[PDB]
């Protein structure tokens, strides 16, 4: 057999048994997309009204929360696809590609222009588009406004 | 008629899908878009879907689900594996609508 | 706002397939959980069949 | 330029002696709408308030000599709704591209957008085409019918 | 749990986490070390995110 | 020969993306996926056959 304990538990104490749940938790945070929301304590007298801005300095500089506001303004958010914008769109602006399908970056950058939006705000790569904040649901809003 | 070889003319394309070697990892994605929405269209399926979940797929886990990047070969396999899946599935269609 | 946090996370999982986890951070003396009996709440209002 | 041959001319009486109930020699500013339609034109409520016409019935009456204009003026207009300008929005209708859109799905949609609809103008469109037995109305052939008219071959 | 799952062995699923803030204290036994520890990592959960 | 002739015996592909192409248009790019009659609906667990 299984040269080891079996019936009970193993020999495992409660620590291994929480132990093997510590990692499943873990892990299984780790399989999802996650959201955040930081909180602040405005003071510690436990007063409504009141704040205090030595506090919220020192809680900012420890919780990364400045570094946080750093990388969302340098970063892209969103690594998804080209396909997206001429399956769907063709109803907003139909004469945006002709007959002429070559390099698809060039045509993408085609179709996107006519809808006249820079290559930053939804930046390119080589497969992939990165989306800033706004720029894909300001795309689904193009159509949707019609829509 | 249109229908029957929209369905057809994919399976000609898909293969120009170029998975290439970005070793930081091996989790290659494919350099492109054309190769793929000259398939994309005449399935009429999600575009968002095809480019991302290809190599990003909700991996079931014996009944629970983690997401995974898949490594270079087995998504430029999966691919091929793509148009024989629609080949084989269509022509049994056929043969009975027929 | 609460309610305009859910929205966004919800129709991004409906397209793009990914599940997720809100994590709310802070010390002890600020309001966490607070704000969950009313996500809770929020979330059968739309949940609601 | 733009103007109207004697056939037209015809057609917009033709319909205008029956409109006019009463004899006054004239018609309602509802009216307005109502004969364009049977005579073949298809403006919005929002193009007959672009152009002096009403929802409602006893404020001011207008001749032929004030509809053989507006019905001239009319005749340059391009934006009347196109096969095109329908067919892009029935594709967020198919929760996946088929034709086959949904029959109370579509119902709860022309209660709440464009120009809106009533319970009647729903339930008769829904009851007057064609329900499957799951319920899948198609949305092309139901514009081209839109796009057709009032009476098809079997006149009825 | 036995009661309000209706539908065992179906995706999606999605989480809100709550848990305490920074606290302390003397007689260090099984229990404290688990709080500080958790709001650690959970900090480290929102770096390398 | 026979070195290969497993994998043409259980032939492996994504399953992620074949369930979402089952959610196509097109009519018969649609037909071509399911059960009822019984072609695809490719993967999760039947029972183990």
């Amino acid at each position: 057999g299984g040269g080891g304990r079996k019936k009970g538990a193993s020999f495992q104490t409660v620590s291994a048994l929480y132990r093997e749940q510590l990692n499943r938790l873990m892990a299984s945070l780790h399989s999802t997309q996650p959201h955040f929301v930081r909180c602040i304590i405005p003071n510690e007298l436990k007063q409504p009204g009141v704040i205090d801005s030595g506090l919220v300095m020192h809680q900012l500089t420890c919780n990364g929360v400045l570094e946080g506001i750093r990388i969302c303004r340098k970063g892209f958010p969103n690594r998804m696809v080209y396909p997206d914008f001429k399956q769907r769109y063709t109803i907003l602006a139909a004469s945006a590609v002709p007959k002429g399908f070559v390099d698809a970056k060039k045509v993408t950058e085609a179709v996107l222009g006519a809808i006249q939006l820079d290559a930053n705000d939804y930046r390119l790569g080589n497969t992939k588009v990165f989306f800033r904040a706004g720029v894909l649901g300001r795309l689904e809003e193009m159509r949707d406004d019609r829509l | 008629k249109t229908d029957v070889y929209k369905i057809t003319a994919s399976c000609m394309h898909l293969g120009e899908m170029k998975f290439k070697q970005r070793p930081r990892e091996e989790q290659a994605e494919a350099d492109g878009t054309e190769e793929g929405e000259r398939v994309a269209h005449l399935l009429g399926v999600n575009a968002a879907d095809l480019y991302k979940n290809l190599v990003k797929p909700k991996i079931k886990v014996g009944n629970e689900m983690v997401t995974q990047g898949r490594n270079a070969t087995q998504v430029s396999y999966s691919v091929g594996g793509l148009a024989k899946a629609m080949f084989d599935r269509t022509f049994k269609w056929l043969v009975k609508r027929l | 706002h609460l309610f305009a946090i859910s929205d966004g996370a919800y129709s991004a999982m409906l397209a793009n397939r990914e599940n997720q986890s809100m994590l709310i951070t802070g010390e002890s003396g600020a309001g966490k959980t607070e704000n969950t009996k009313k996500v809770i709440a929020y979330y059968a209002n739309v949940g609601a069949a | 330029m733009a103007d109207l041959k004697a056939a037209e001319v015809e057609k917009a009486r033709e319909h205008f002696e029956i409109y006019d109930w009463e004899g006054e020699g004239k018609i309602d500013a509802r009216d307005l709408g109502d004969l364009l339609r049977s005579l073949d034109c298809k403006p919005t409520l929002a193009m007959v308030k672009k152009n002096g016409g009403s929802d409602k019935r006893g404020e001011k009456k207008l001749t032929l000599e004030e509809f053989l204009p507006i019905f001239s003026q009319i005749k340059k207009e391009k934006e009347v709704g196109t096969l095109e300008d329908f067919m892009e929005g029935l594709k967020v209708y198919d929760k996946a591209e088929n034709g086959t859109m949904l029959a109370a799905e579509l119902a709860h949609v022309l209660l709440s957008l464009g120009e809106r609809l009533t319970d009647i103008e729903c339930e008769e469109i829904m009851r007057v085409c064609d329900e499957d037995d799951d319920g899948f109305l198609k949305y092309e052939p139901f514009v081209k019918t839109i796009i057709a008219g009032p009476f098809p071959d079997e006149g009825k | 749990n036995e009661t309000l799952d209706t539908k065992q062995k179906r995706q999606y699923f999605i989480g809100v986490l709550d848990i305490a803030g920074f606290e302390i204290f003397d007689y260090n036994g099984f229990e404290q070390l688990c709080i500080n520890f958790t709001n650690e990592k959970l900090q480290q959960f929102f770096n390398h995110h | 020969n026979i070195t290969g002739w497993l994998e043409k015996n259980k032939d492996p592909v994504n399953d992620t993306v074949v369930d979402q192409f089952k959610k196509g248009s097109n009519k018969l790019v649609q037909e071509i996926f399911e059960d009822h009659p019984g072609l695809g609906a490719e993967e999760k667990g039947g029972g183990g056959k």
